[PDB]
């Protein structure tokens, strides 16, 4: 299946920065693995490099502004033609959930 | 000064690889001991 | 009024790239009308873009692996050095993953030797630590996710030297203990080890999929 | 792989103009992105003006801006800089160098072939 091809992915953002262009294979466009592709302009943006964790988001904002609440962030596994650490595929997440407090009162 | 050190059966010479040449396989495990033993001899010396 | 237009394209340029995708071009000029004293702007672009593909794979660069397991603390032709005064060595070794295609090779050393003392399956007087910090909710997303800290027998660490100068050229190594001892402490709640807690992290978020989230 | 050889320097009152050229190598000539740099007495070499390999895309440094204009002749294996208002801060040695470029309208500030120079000297 063709996608479009990126020249750069940002990893800071996520985004697919410079487009070569469009009408080729996944496999031509990864054959630089320092390209990325993606599905029209839908998102997703995934790196040609071997699959590896991205970097742990932000925390959200607490679910309760009183007392004790409970607060999650997220890690997308980025690339492609393999797996993550944990039997991943690219595209699936793992989250982390801690106990926050805005207010101990 | 002229002191010359000949080569002879008592002699051993082994080539220490550059440091591409260790990232081969084959002398994965060879650089690590050469390198061990360095620091092995001059901290430790011989126990005899 | 004289309306411009596009005059003949060029020699089409090579495709730069030797491996992957690159892109090429062809140059036009509004040369043969061209608008004057007014008129349009020979209607479009002066420049046509087009993917070239080599259908080569390209270069990767070895990347590091995490570094192994530490050694044992003990001496090359001896015994062991547990429960001691004695400053010994142990290494550990990386392994350079990834690398194809005459990419370049992984930069640094591969081996790692540090200076140690040996507390293996050493009896050692311990203490209780406090309460650790409460630990993650876990599972996140799952049913009734829970935190956990812990007070565990910590052990008493002998009071050794932790630098020891050696001679030859003088090198003076920062010392660290290595092994898992047994510490030895009075029980607390029926446990000798590590007693913890657990309790439910209230006001769970459910977890939504980022890509599900988007669209 | 490419050759490059400056063209048009010289000596110049306070205020005058100069056009600048650069020749390069023939057959591989649409393949780089060009510019402009320069290097004074007593400093480092600056990024004066750049061009993509189409002649469509510029960029200019901000000392120069509104002053200077790159320009991309490909029917003669050629690029120009048209140095307008020229003051004595001005003189240096103006190279001129080649860079490869996938995208053609991509302008570079790091380059890996390097002329030989121009000498352009401002009297006030
Ligand atoms: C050998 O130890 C020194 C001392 O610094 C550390 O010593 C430990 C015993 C412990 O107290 C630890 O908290 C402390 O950081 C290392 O030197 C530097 O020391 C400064 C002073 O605090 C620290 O701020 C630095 O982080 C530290 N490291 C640097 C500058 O890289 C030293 O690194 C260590 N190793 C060697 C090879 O000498
Ligand atoms: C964040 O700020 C706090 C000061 C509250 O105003 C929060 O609103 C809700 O207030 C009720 C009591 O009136 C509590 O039971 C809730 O726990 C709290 O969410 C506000 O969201
Ligand atoms: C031509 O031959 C190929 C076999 C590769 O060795 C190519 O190397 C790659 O060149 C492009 C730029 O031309 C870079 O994006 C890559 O990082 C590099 O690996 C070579 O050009
Ligand atoms: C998330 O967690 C830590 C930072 O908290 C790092 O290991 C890394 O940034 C990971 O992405
Ligand atoms: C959440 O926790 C702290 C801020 O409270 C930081 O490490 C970071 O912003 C993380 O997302
Ligand atoms: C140039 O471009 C096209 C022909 O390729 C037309 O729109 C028109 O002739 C214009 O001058
Ligand atoms: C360039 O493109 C086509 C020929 O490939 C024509 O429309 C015309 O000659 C233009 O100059
Ligand atoms: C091994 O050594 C330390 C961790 O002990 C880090 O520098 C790094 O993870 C390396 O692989
Ligand atoms: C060696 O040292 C300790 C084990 O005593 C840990 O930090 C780790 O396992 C490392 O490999
Ligand atoms: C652990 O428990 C208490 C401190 O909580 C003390 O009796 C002693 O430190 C024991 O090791
Ligand atoms: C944990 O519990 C309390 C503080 O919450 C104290 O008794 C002590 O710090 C213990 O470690
Ligand atoms: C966990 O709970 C609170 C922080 O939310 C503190 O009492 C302490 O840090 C404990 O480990
Ligand atoms: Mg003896």
């Amino acid at each position: 299946d063709p996608v479009l091809c990126f020249t750069q992915y940002e990893e800071s953002s996520g985004k697919c920065k410079g487009l070569l262009g469009g009408g080729v294979s996944v496999e031509d466009c990864c054959l630089n693995t320092a390209f990325a592709y993606q599905k029209r302009s839908g998102g997703l943006c995934q790196p040609c490099r071997s699959p590896r964790w991205s970097l742990w988001s932000t925390w959200a904002p607490c679910s309760v502004t009183c007392s004790e609440g409970s607060q999650l962030r997220y890690r997308r596994c980025v690339g492609w033609n393999g797996q993550c650490s944990g039997k991943v595929a690219p595209g699936t997440l793992e989250w982390q959930l801690q106990a926050c407090e805005d207010q101990q009162c | 000064p002229n002191l010359s050190y000949i080569i002879g059966k008592d002699t051993w010479v082994e080539h220490w690889p550059e440091e591409d040449e260790c990232q081969d396989e084959e002398n994965q495990k060879q650089c690590q001991d050469l390198g061990a033993f360095t620091e092995s001899m001059v901290v430790f010396g011989c126990p005899n | 009024g004289v309306a411009g237009g596009w005059g003949p394209w060029g020699p089409v340029s090579p495709c730069p790239v030797t491996c992957g995708l690159g892109q090429t071009m062809e140059q036009r000029t509004c040369n043969h009308p061209v608008p004057q004293h007014g008129g349009p702007f020979c209607a479009g672009d002066a420049t046509r873009t087009h993917i070239c593909n080599t259908a080569v794979p390209c270069p990767v660069d070895g990347e590091w692996d995490s570094w192994g397991e530490w050694s044992p603390c003990i001496r090359r032709n001896m015994k062991s050095i547990s429960c001691q005064e004695i400053p010994g060595q142990q290494s550990r070794g990386r392994t350079c993953r990834g690398r194809k295609f005459d990419g370049h090779r992984c930069a640094g050393q591969q081996q790692d030797i540090r200076h140690c003392y040996s507390i293996q399956h050493c009896p050692l007087k311990g203490s209780w630590s406090e309460w650790s910090t409460w630990g993650l909710c876990m599972p996140p997303c799952g049913p009734n996710p829970t935190r956990a800290r812990q007070r565990l027998c910590t052990p008493l660490l002998p009071k050794y030297p932790p630098t020891v100068s050696m001679v030859e050229g003088q090198g003076e190594k920062n010392v660290t203990f290595w092994g898992r001892p047994l510490p030895r402490c009075e029980e607390l709640q029926g446990q000798k080890l590590v007693v913890e807690e657990k309790r439910p992290c209230l006001h769970v978020p459910a977890c939504k999929d980022p890509e599900e989230e988007e669209l | 792989q490419v050759q490059l050889v400056e063209s048009g320097g010289g000596l110049v009152q306070a205020g005058g103009s100069l056009r600048l050229s650069c020749a390069a190598s023939e057959r591989t000539f649409t393949i780089y992105a060009m510019g402009w740099f320069r290097q004074a007495p007593g400093k480092e070499r600056e990024f004066v003006a750049a061009i993509s390999r189409s002649g469509e895309n510029t960029d200019y440094a901000d000392s120069v801006k509104g002053r200077f204009t790159i320009s991309r002749d490909n029917n003669k294996n050629t690029i120009s800089l048209q140095m307008n208002s020229l003051k004595p801060e001005d003189t240096a040695v103006y190279y001129c160098a080649a860079g490869r470029a996938i995208l053609v309208h991509t302008t570079k500030k790091e380059y890996d072939h390097w002329g030989q120079g121009t000498q352009v000297t401002v009297s006030s």
